[PDB]
């Protein structure tokens, strides 16, 4: 036929290699060292998570006999709801203020896609020409919606205020920072206002507000840094969640200058303006206060998961060790 | 009834008669593109991928780009179309060569050239020496006397020995000249065309008289004229009615058993995919009825009733869950098959040094079926033997010779050099001449025969109808006694370089019943010698009492018999002058027909060969290819049954059976007559031949057994079934005197009535039909025609290379394929079913759990290379251990590595892995991941955690699978994981992977997915170690 085949390792199927056999001297360790590493990490996660103070107030007012039901039927548009909660243990360090929403499918296909990524980046071409992707809220009557899409339209617009009921019974307002509650990349890369100009009014010319928004994206916040597409509250909302039950960062309570705790233990009342309706689809708005931990946040499931997995792996190796002994 | 008129161009032109052109191609220049219908319909996966291409085209129902599926689809169809284009284009070049073969035809007036296409029924032709017959012709005349022609039917049966063919006496004495052939007008009413070769029924109507015809007068198409300057004939059958072309089969598209398994195990995934999507679609119809309508944030205009919304995503979930039957599997298999095939070509242990002819995998689609072979159907001559029938030993007088005791052959100028005779005592004795019996022995070998001389270009080549006789004359020539030439009445022989001419006066004929032949040669001095040669049994019955060497020669015959060498006793006589003169007058009276001419000849023949003197017996060795006896035992230990389908006569086929150790003294031979009693006994009632263990059936007896109305067909199926069960339980079956179609009939019989996977191996045009019929076809190189090579999936020169094809390249190719398929189905079921689990947490709205890019590149960059190198570089045991332990081949024959049980276990493993990959993160994101201003718990970070845990999990699962960890295997497995993280770390999603909780979750989902696999795999081998495991454990 043809000349002699060349003699090389690959062609002759004689490439150097190591043949690994699942010998009992190797599988048994990786079932004990794994079962020995996961338990201390499982205890470390579980013990630290339980040391994170957290109070979560459910103020949707669906159930009668609560001082918040009046806002389920808001005859007068500005509805104010007040709920009292007690902090038994003083919160330490930075305290994070979230808002929760249950049975709120932000991961729906028709909802997740319903945004124009180009417009949010500051694409002047798409500023007045939002894509088909945000079809249902592309244009209000004649001119386009600046934050087009269902994601921007259905934004969470309740107002939350924290008041400390001091010993004198005079409510003390609590400082709440609305800056730095979004990803650094989101503020400075993903979300940007349209280029040009100095005032946000001229930039957003010929663009209507979303149909559900009370006011346009002109004056989401007084500060020029926190208004427009670069608004923290708007950015945090558009950052879609993965599951029906989620909580999004709302405010920060930075470390107090004095040594005493940021939120000393006592009686607290939350002054919330009821604006967002959720009771139609059996939703549940909530306010969550949490304290920062050195190792991330509060995750009990991972703790019990490692105690279970660390324990299960240890037992499997023992069973494997016994089975190996019989068949040795 | 066929009707042929000589030199009447328009007898039937007034469809049944076919012009003498052939076609073996399947495609024209236009109808090749419609070949898709044989790809789309045969493989359902091709149809399903076409549905996705159509399904993803309409924007109304779409969740993925339809360009990502067209490009893989074209590759899947493209490679198989280009692969089958070259196969058919090759068939066009060979068909053109056969068609353009030149011949001579009686046109109007004279013999003028006309190609093989231009030949038609009833068209007189002339053929020269060493010229192919164009069509089944009737011999009318020849250049040598009595209008006698010798033709080499090397294609009808794979034998080089010449065949006797005789023309009609009436045509012999009239149609000698060219002019008489032109005016010849002969009408033939012969049998209709059929596939039978040794039978021809017909008559020649001419000169107001009918002359019956027979197979001797009819030359066939696949034959070459030899030892005659020219011959004439007229075509009877032509083109496709030719008996060679009717002894041929279609070029079916051969598919592996695994390919057939995936058909039924891909229908299952379609049913599940439809049920899942239909099941989720019904769930969304209820979800939109209750939660979707009142969810104001989900309002998008275009009011669709909840039933319609569920209907729309039923397709939306087909695209989302389409990767259950990935198109990448059928794109990667092309690489696996192509790479595996190229290992056969590159194999240096299957490279034949002196011919410089490495192996060749001519069909890459069937690589993994070499590990599935249940039967081997092998030609005898050329495949098992070298087609060299040498002369090895001779017990001349009483002493045995050729025992390496103590050649140049220069002392005689006629030494061709074919003989490799090593003993020197014979050479010294011949030249010395101290024993006259030595000279008489070799002089007999150059006398008593029918061998013919060539003297072509000064070379004293020999051609004979009996291969044994040719070896003897060639053997005699090397020892000085050269057969110079022969005319009708006298024979010339060169003895030790001295001219010597004898006037032969009688040549006793050779017959199968006769088992011997003799020749009365009158010496120039005056002595009469009746030289005789034949089988030992018949010869010893006709010896004179004086013979003292009978016992000594008989002992020598046993020694030759033990060595598996054919033996023929030699004898002469000293008939007196007057003694033969009376007999010669009697012998001439016996030449006439009288009544039968058989008894008259048979009678007088007996008294001629009485009172003889014995010289000895020869030892003709039918050389076997090196490593053939080792191959048959090596493959026997692999539970492979080897059948020998051969065109040689029964005795030659039986003899090689003992040489190859297919038959042994233990085996008792069941012949055709014996079987017919058993098959008839079963009809009037496992088979007793299971204890006999051997089967030698002539092709003629196959027709009787096969027997080739509704009730008749019932017996036909039952009669075929009975034979196969009887034949399959014998250790060795040797089918002799079988036509090329009868070779494929037996292969079809085994395939249909046992569902066995068959390998057909052979050389020459004889075996092409069974090479095209068996599941695997192997063509031995060496034939100048290159006809079995070109029609065979694989081709290598020697037979011993079949050990590496089956036990190394076929054993690995099955293991590597099964490991590839099972993991590739696992890695996509685990990857694609996370969209099913996430359906319950997103309103059943067909939202993918991974980012869009990860959907596209999962099977491209992140999990593509590790499995391709496992499909090419995975060896359970080394090549030496594969051949040292043939029993490992039984793993593939029994379908142990890929089944429904093994397929569903991969689905079960994939389903649980998807369950773990989604629900362990779900626990870690349902409540709180490490949360602050810069935190995951997005959808993007949720998708990153599953993708990262999925990439590491599957790339760690292949690491367990690959038992041969080459540096490329290690680089690919760790490079795929490293590449995935390299891509998504700027060479958004890099924020999720920069936190402890995300990595702790990923470290968990990886381990929970893998640790149960390590425990299960470890327990499975410990409790139930496989045969490969034991050898690896004891390696
Ligand atoms: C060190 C780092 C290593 C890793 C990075 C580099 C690795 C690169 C090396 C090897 C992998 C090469 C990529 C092949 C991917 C398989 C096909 C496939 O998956 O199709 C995909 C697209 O694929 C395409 O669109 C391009 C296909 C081109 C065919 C190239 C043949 C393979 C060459 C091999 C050369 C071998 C060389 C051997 C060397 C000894 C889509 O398939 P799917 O998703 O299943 O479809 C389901 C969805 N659908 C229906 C909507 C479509
Ligand atoms: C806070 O956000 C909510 C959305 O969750 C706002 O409620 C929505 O308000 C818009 C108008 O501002 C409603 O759209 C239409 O209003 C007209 C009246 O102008 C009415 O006739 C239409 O039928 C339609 O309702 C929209 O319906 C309403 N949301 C729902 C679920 O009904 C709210 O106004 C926002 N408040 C502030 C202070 O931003
Ligand atoms: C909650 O606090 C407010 C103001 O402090 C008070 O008027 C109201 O009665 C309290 N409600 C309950 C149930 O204690
Ligand atoms: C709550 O906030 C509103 C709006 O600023 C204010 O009018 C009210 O006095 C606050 N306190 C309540 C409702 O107790
Ligand atoms: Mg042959």
């Amino acid at each position: 036929k043809t000349r002699r085949p060349d003699n090389t390792a690959f062609k002759q199927q004689r490439l150097p290699a190591w043949q690994p056999i699942l010998t009992a001297g190797t599988v048994l360790p990786i079932f004990f060292i794994i079962g020995l590493i996961f338990i201390p990490i499982g205890i470390g996660i579980f013990v630290t998570s339980n040391n994170i103070r957290e109070i979560e107030i459910d103020y949707t007012g669906t159930e009668p006999s609560s001082p918040c039901n009046k806002c389920l039927s808001p005859d007068v548009t500005p509805c104010f709801c007040t709920i009292n909660f007690t902090l038994e243990k003083s919160f330490e360090g930075n305290v994070f203020m979230y808002y929760g929403l249950s049975n709120f499918y932000q991961n729906h296909r028709r909802y997740v896609k319903s945004r124009d990524d180009s417009q949010l980046n500051g694409d002047s071409s798409a500023l007045l020409n939002p894509s088909k992707e945000c079809e249902p809220y592309r244009r209000n009557e004649d001119k386009p919606i600046a934050p087009c899409g269902a994601i921007a339209n259905s934004m969470f617009n309740d107002t939350l205020e924290l008041f400390l009921i001091g010993n004198d019974s005079y409510p003390i307002p609590i400082a709440l920072k609305k800056k730095g509650i979004a990803w650094w990349t989101d503020k400075n890369v993903k979300f940007r206002n349209p280029p040009g100009g100095d005032n946000l009014e001229e930039r957003f010319k010929g663009t209507t507000k979303p149909v559900n928004w009370l006011k346009p994206v002109y004056m989401l916040d007084s500060d020029p840094d926190n208004n427009g597409f670069i608004n923290e509250d708007f950015i945090v909302w558009m950052r879609t969640a993965a599951l029906p039950t989620f909580r999004k960062l709302y405010r920060l309570i930075e470390r107090k200058s004095d040594l005493h705790p940021t939120l000393p233990a006592g009686r607290y009342s939350l002054n919330v303006t009821y604006n967002y309706p959720v009771h139609y689809f059996d939703g549940r708005k909530r306010m969550i206060l949490s304290t920062i931990s050195w190792m991330g946040g509060k995750n009990p499931f991972l703790g019990i998961a490692y105690i279970a997995v660390g324990s299960i792996s240890f037992l499997l190796g023992v069973v494997l060790l016994v089975i190996n002994h019989k068949y040795r | 009834t066929w009707q042929v008129k000589a030199n009447d161009r328009k007898y039937h032109e007034q469809s049944k008669y076919a012009n003498n052109a052939i076609k073996t191609y399947k495609y024209n220049a236009f109808t090749f593109i419609p070949m898709n219908l044989f790809e789309q319909f045969k493989r359902a996966a091709n149809l399903y991928f076409l549905a996705l291409l159509i399904l993803q085209a309409v924007p109304q129902i779409s969740t993925l780009a339809w360009y990502t599926t067209l490009v893989p689809l074209l590759v899947v169809l493209g490679v198989t179309a280009i692969k089958d284009l070259v196969d058919d284009v090759a068939r066009h070049k060979m068909d053109k060569e056969i068609n353009n073969r030149t011949c001579e035809v009686i046109k109007d007036g004279r013999f003028k050239v006309a190609k093989w296409k231009e030949i038609q029924v009833g068209d007189v032709i002339r053929l020269k020496k060493n010229d192919f017959v164009p069509a089944d012709i009737l011999l009318l005349s020849s250049s040598e006397p009595n209008s006698l022609c010798y033709v080499e039917t090397a294609e009808l049966d794979g034998e080089t020995n010449l065949k006797f063919k005789m023309s009609l006496e009436i045509t012999d004495q009239y149609l000698q000249r060219e002019d008489t052939l032109a005016t010849f007008d002969g009408f033939i009413e012969c049998e209709e065309p059929n596939n039978r070769l040794d039978k021809f029924t017909g008559t020649l109507f001419w000169r107001n008289t009918s002359f019956p015809l027979d197979a001797d007068k009819i030359l066939l198409r696949g034959c070459v004229i030899r030892n005659t300057d020219f011959c004439h004939g007229l075509v009877i059958f032509a083109g496709a009615d030719t008996k060679i072309m009717k002894n041929s089969g279609k070029t079916r598209f051969k598919r592996t058993k695994i390919d057939y398994l995936m058909n039924y195990m891909v229908y299952t995934i379609f049913v599940v995919l439809i049920l899942l999507s239909a099941g989720l679609a019904i769930g969304h119809a209820y979800w939109e009825a209750q939660v979707g309508n009142s969810s104001w944030y989900l309002y998008d205009g275009e009011d669709d009733t909840p039933s319609y919304r569920g209907f729309l995503i039923f397709w939306g979930y087909i695209i989302v869950l389409n990767t259950m039957v990935p198109i990448s599997l059928y794109v990667s298999v092309e690489v696996i098959r192509l790479g595996q095939s190229h290992f056969i070509n590159w194999d240096l242990q299957m490279y034949y040094a002196e011919k410089d002819t490495p192996a060749k995998a001519r069909t890459t689609t069937l690589n993994e079926q070499l590990g599935q072979i249940h039967y081997i159907f092998s030609d005898k001559t050329g495949t098992l033997t070298q087609n060299i029938m040498t002369f090895k030993k001779c017990c001349i007088n009483g002493q045995i010779y050729g025992d390496h005791r103590d050649v140049d052959f220069s002392w005689n100028t006629y030494a061709d050099g074919k003989l490799a005779f090593y003993d020197h005592y014979l050479i010294e004795q011949i030249q010395s001449g101290k024993e006259p019996e030595v000279r008489q022995f070799f002089f007999l070998l150059a006398v008593c025969h029918t061998v013919m001389v060539d003297r072509t270009d000064g070379q004293l080549n020999y051609q004979a109808a009996s291969p044994d006789e040719g070896a003897l004359v060639n053997a005699a020539r090397n020892f000085g006694f050269a057969f110079l030439a022969r005319t009708q009445n006298t024979i010339t022989i060169s003895e030790l370089g001295t001219e010597r001419t004898y006037n032969v006066l009688a040549i006793l004929d050779f017959n199968s019943d006769r088992k011997r032949m003799s020749i009365i040669v009158r010496t120039p001095e005056g002595n009469i010698k009746l030289y005789c040669k034949g089988a030992d049994t018949v010869i010893y019955e006709r010896l004179h009492r004086m013979n003292p060497t009978k016992q000594e020669t008989q002992d020598a015959l046993d020694i030759f018999a033990n060595e598996t060498l054919r033996t023929l006793c030699l004898c002469y006589k000293e008939i007196e002058e007057k003694e033969f003169t009376e007999w010669n007058k009697k012998f001439m009276a016996a030449s006439v027909a009288s009544t039968n001419r058989d008894e008259a000849l048979d009678k007088v023949y007996e008294e001629i060969e009485k009172d003889l003197i014995l010289l000895g017996a020869t030892a003709i060795e039918d050389k076997l290819q090196d490593g053939v006896p080792e191959t048959i035992s090596k493959l026997a230990k692999a539970d492979i049954k080897i059948w020998v389908l051969t065109g040689d006569k029964k005795e030659t086929a039986e003899n090689i059976g003992f040489a190859c150790e297919l038959l042994t003294e233990d085996t008792t031979i069941c012949y055709g007559e014996d079987i017919n009693s058993l098959l008839h006994a079963r009809m009037e009632n496992f088979f007793p031949p299971g204890g006999n263990r051997a089967l030698i059936i002539t092709g003629s007896w196959l027709n009787e057994i096969l027997l080739e109305k509704r009730r008749l067909e019932a017996k036909k199926e039952q009669r075929q079934k009975n034979f196969v069960d009887l034949a399959c339980e014998c250790s060795a079956v040797i089918c002799c005197r079988v036509t090329p179609k009868q070779k494929a009939m037996v292969v079809d019989l085994v395939k249909r009535y046992k569902k066995a996977i068959t390998l057909a191996i052979g050389d020459g045009a004889n075996d092409v039909n069974m090479i095209k019929t068996a599941h695997i076809g192997v063509g031995i190189s060496g034939q100048e025609g290159m006809q079995a090579v070109m029609s065979s999936d694989y081709s290598f020169a020697q037979f011993r290379y079949l050990q590496r094809l089956l036990l190394v390249h076929g054993r690995w190719s099955y293991i590597r394929m099964c490991k590839f398929l099972r993991y590739f189905f696992y890695k996509n079921f685990a990857f694609t079913l996370v969209h099913f689990w996430y359906s319950f947490f997103n309103g059943y709205s067909a939202q993918t759990a991974y980012e869009d890019w990860f959907i596209t590149l999962y099977n491209v960059l992140y999990t593509s290379l590790p499995v391709l190198l496992m499909g090419l570089l995975d060896q359970d045991v080394s090549d030496k251990l594969s051949l040292r332990f043939p029993g490992l081949y039984i793993v593939g024959q029994r379908d142990l590595l890929f089944n429904y049980k093994r397929f569903f276990v991969s689905l079960l493993h994939g389903v649980l892995t998807s369950m773990i990959l989604f629900f362990i993160p779900l626990g870690a994101y349902l409540q709180t991941v490490g949360q602050d201003g810069e935190a995951p718990s997005d959808y993007q970070s949720f998708a990153v955690t599953i993708a990262s845990a999925l990439v590491i999990t599957v790339n760690f699962q292949i690491g367990l699978d690959t038992s041969y960890w080459t540096f490329v295997n290690a680089f690919s497995i760790f490079g795929s994981i490293a590449l995935y993280f390299g891509i998504m770390f700027d060479f958004t999603a890099s924020n999720a992977l920069r936190q402890p909780y995300i990595w702790l979750t990923i470290i968990l989902t990886v381990a929970v997915c893998l640790l149960p696999v390590v425990a299960i795999r470890f327990l499975s081998m410990t409790i139930w170690p496989s045969e490969s495991d034991k050898i690896q454990k004891h390696r």
